[PDB]
């Protein structure tokens, strides 16, 4: 009985989805139920990102389970120059600036090292040339130290095929290639396992291979990654049980709930829905918005995508802004209210956290207002539990939203909130007189007027701030075990 | 050219 979280990679910055798939393990852990992270793609320094969030007993990658290197770990580390030098013989030449190495024959050039890290503990990848300075392969080495893959090259560094090695060296898998639109596209693939080869087309063929080598009767299986994980399940019979998992709004235009287009991520799984056995999406709204567009032909359920778990409102008027800095937030708006507010209430800030595009567009209303000493683009902060014990209240201006473990986050800090009553997330953490105030979308000026109110009115925003505690509390580690344990049991016993 |  094991439950698998079907995404594809884990970046240095972990994703929306990756955080999502790590703290839905996490609670399994508690709740006592088997779980691990499937991860598909092929990335050297998975292990070395995973670290610092699971244990390599908690994740299989696809390409690590036929390379023979799932649940491996780091090698003892290995002076590759010193063996480079002292039993091989070779010549080496540091290049400045780096941390690289170019190895000689005596007068031949031979490679060209890149190590990782400055202490060249951590080699990386190692170029071999011809008699003619053509680069012919290129090796790749797993963080964990053994040589991952090969590559081979023709014309202008253009990549032909690769092989992957388990750790010992032996071939285990085959790639071949060809260019469409300046980019290699995969051809073919061979695979040796179980003392077979195996042949197919693309990675979703392989990814349902992998998929049924792992699946033993009493597992489940979640697509979180759906413009990949989807094409796979499909690939995969229906005797393997598989809930899709939706991470952001379901159709491109969420304002023609009957007719809109799915969106392209998530195309594949709605065009073929019978193949799973359930949607989780984690707003109750969009819970009963894809049950109505699907017309009940599998169950939705929405199950929050995070949970809440520090001296709080220590109260200037602190106004606050968690969001990413791009053109769906709307963060001018928050400007503008601020221009008006200042003249009433001069000894107010707003603190905008986050990053993007739209900074500098941000930096310039704010002096062309001379809020300088009023709203500071704060940037993105690796914790914000400071951040929150001194605000009022905070805002959201955008037009379109999803679950916000930000807002979630915020509320058990005692954090009211005012925002728009847009689709998706607000509403599930929201109750308007309860724990914040929800505005029609794009009226600044009712917007203006709630948060005046609430400024004027301390024991109001008691009110506000005692209900984001008692909102937050919805969302404890045990309500999301509780829901989780339920909904698995539940899945499993309709697929007997 | 001979670093990637
Ligand atoms: O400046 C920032 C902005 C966001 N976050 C964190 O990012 C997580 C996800 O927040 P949200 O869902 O708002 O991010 P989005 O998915 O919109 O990028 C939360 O735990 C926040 O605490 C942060 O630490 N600092």
């Amino acid at each position: 009985s094991m439950n698998y979280f079907v995404g594809n990679s884990l970046g240095v910055n972990l994703t929306g989805i990756e955080k999502a798939i790590i703290n839905r393990l996490n609670l399994f852990k508690e709740m006592g139920r088997p779980a691990q992270c499937v991860f598909l793609s092929w990335n050297r320094y998975l292990y070395r990102n995973a670290q610092n969030y699971i244990t390599s007993s908690d994740y299989i990658n696809m390409y690590d389970f036929f390379q023979e290197a799932t649940y491996l770990e780091r090698n003892e580390p290995f002076d590759w120059l010193s063996y480079w030098t002292d039993e091989c013989h070779y010549t080496l030449k540091h290049v400045e600036n780096s941390h690289d190495f170019r190895i000689y024959d005596q007068e031949r050039f031979l490679m060209y090292a890149h190590f990782q890290d400055p202490k060249y503990r951590i080699l990386d990848y190692v170029n071999h040339f011809d008699s003619q300075r053509r680069k012919v392969k290129r090796d790749f080495y797993d963080v964990r130290g053994f040589l991952s893959c090969s590559r081979i090259l023709v014309d202008k560094q253009q990549t032909l095929c690769e092989f992957f090695y388990n750790p010992e060296g032996d071939t285990k898998l085959e790639k071949y290639f060809s260019y469409k639109d300046g980019k290699p596209e995969v051809q073919k693939i061979i695979v040796y396992y179980a003392n077979k080869q195996y042949f197919f087309n693309n990675e979703t063929e392989l990814g349902a291979f992998f998929i049924k080598q792992l699946y033993q009767h009493g597992d489940l299986f979640f697509s979180d990654r759906n413009v990949y994980t989807a094409p796979i399940f499909n690939l995969t019979p229906e005797s393997i049980p598989v809930v899709a998992v939706l991470h952001s709004t379901h159709i491109k235009n969420i304002d023609a709930l009957d007719s809109s287009p799915f969106k392209n991520v998530y195309k594949a799984m709605f065009e073929n829905l019978s193949r799973y056995r359930a949607i989780i999406v984690s707003t109750e709204q969009q819970k009963l918005d894809v049950e109505k567009r699907i017309n009940h032909t599998i169950p939705v359920v929405n199950i929050p995508v995070g949970y809440s778990e520090t001296p709080v409102q220590t109260l200037s008027v602190k106004l606050i802004s968690v969001a990413r800095y791009s053109p769906e937030k709307q963060l001018h708006q928050q400007i503008e209210l601020i221009k008006r507010l200042v003249s009433y209430v001069p000894k107010i800030e707003l603190h905008m956290y986050g990053f993007g595009s739209e900074s500098k567009k941000l930096n310039e209303l704010i002096q062309k207002y001379g809020l300088e000493n009023h709203v500071y683009l704060r940037g993105f902060l690796s914790n914000l539990d400071q951040e929150y014990s001194d605000a009022y209240l905070s805002l959201i201006t955008s037009n379109m939203e999803g679950f916000s473990l930000a807002l979630l986050e915020s509320l058990a800090h005692g954090v009211p909130v005012i925002s728009y009553d847009i689709k998706y997330g607000p509403n599930e953490l929201i109750t308007s007189d309860f724990n914040g105030y929800l505005i029609t979308k794009n009226d600044e000026d009712a917007l203006f007027d709630k948060v005046k109110y609430v400024i004027d009115h301390p024991e109001v925003q008691q009110r506000l701030s005692k209900g984001s505690l008692a909102k937050a509390q919805q969302y404890s580690k045990a309500s999301l075990i509780k829901q989780w344990d339920q909904f698995v049991r539940l899945i499993l016993e309709h697929h007997h | 050219s001979d670093s990637d």
